[PDB]
């Protein structure tokens, strides 16, 4: 975040953990929202052969 | 037809030649056609000779003869020799095909060609040697079964005019090997399901070609891939 480093030591003082360790607002570390296509694989059953529906 | 046939009255249906040797064997006797060939295979047969051979022919021979000597004596033998030989359909396009090893040493009548998985048929021996595409020709048999169908049931219309598609596209390698037991599954979904002949006839020669060459095929489907990429 955009703190100051006293305004910054308070906090971890009065809370009494390191805050800037773990922030609980989103930043660039997140997913980009346009991504790659994608290929989902078929199942199982998607055999040209020996794949008579009684069976299964 | 024997209660129900032409015109509904009672009719039985005999081949030409089968009433052709009847009169023979009524006036020389029963017991003399018998002598001939093996038991419940008893008497002559008229074999065609066609295909890949010096002299394609017809010519009347006592039933158990074995096919290469049928060959090498009648024919004048495969062109290029008997080495030259790759496959043989000893029965008309119905009965599937036997590679040279099942030949060598192979006998026409019902039960010998049956224990080789063909079945003697109407004894119409059409030969190649190993200078044509094998997979051509029966591709061809398919296409002339697929035009030569009556087509009231579906079985044989609908999965004969699938199995020319597929035997098309097979000539050119255009499938996958995964494919090729689909097609062996076709035919099995074809015979035994129809009402006449006719789907078991245009189902055998698949089943026969996939089960003596499915390395061929196997081979030109790859050279297509890497030719295509
Ligand atoms: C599609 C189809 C076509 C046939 N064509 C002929 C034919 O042209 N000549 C023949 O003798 N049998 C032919 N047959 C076999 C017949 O079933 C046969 O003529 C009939 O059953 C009587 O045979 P038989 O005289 O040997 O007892 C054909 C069978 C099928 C299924
Ligand atoms: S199997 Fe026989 S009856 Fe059925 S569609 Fe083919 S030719 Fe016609």
């Amino acid at each position: 975040a955009s703190a100051t480093r006293v305004i910054q030591l308070l906090r971890n003082w009065a809370s009494g953990r390191d805050l800037q360790a773990k922030l609980q607002l989103r930043y660039q570390e997140i997913s980009k929202r346009t991504q790659p296509p994608p290929k989902l694989p078929v199942g199982p059953s998607h055999k040209l052969s020996n794949n008579y529906y009684c069976t299964r | 037809p024997a209660d129900v046939g032409v015109f509904g009255c009672p009719t039985t249906v005999a081949n030409v030649e089968t009433v052709a040797v009847s009169p023979t064997i009524c006036r020389r006797g029963g017991a003399w056609f018998a002598s001939f060939g093996r038991e419940r295979n008893s008497g002559t047969k008229l074999f065609n000779i066609s295909g890949h051979v010096n002299h394609p022919c017809t010519v009347e021979e006592e039933m158990s003869v074995p096919l290469k000597e049928l060959i090498e004596k009648h024919a004048g033998g495969v062109i290029g020799g008997w080495d030259n030989l790759l496959a043989v359909i000893p029965g008309g396009s119905s009965t599937p095909l036997i590679p040279k090893s099942v030949c060598e040493t192979v006998l026409m009548d019902f039960d010998a060609l049956v224990q080789a998985q063909t079945g003697l048929g109407t004894a119409a021996v059409i030969v190649m040697d190993r200078s044509t595409d094998i997979v051509k020709a029966i591709a061809r048999l398919i296409e002339f079964y697929k035009h030569e169908s009556c087509g009231q049931c579906t079985p044989c219309r609908e999965g004969v005019d699938w199995m020319n598609k597929v035997m098309a596209r097979f000539v050119k390698g255009d499938a996958r090997p995964a494919e090729i037991d689909s097609l062996w599954e076709i035919s099995k979904q074809i015979e035994g399901h129809t009402i006449c002949a006719l789907g078991d006839g245009a189902a055998w020669p698949v089943q026969g070609l996939i089960r003596h060459f499915r390395p061929e095929l196997e081979e030109r489907m790859q050279q297509f891939a890497l030719q295509h990429q």
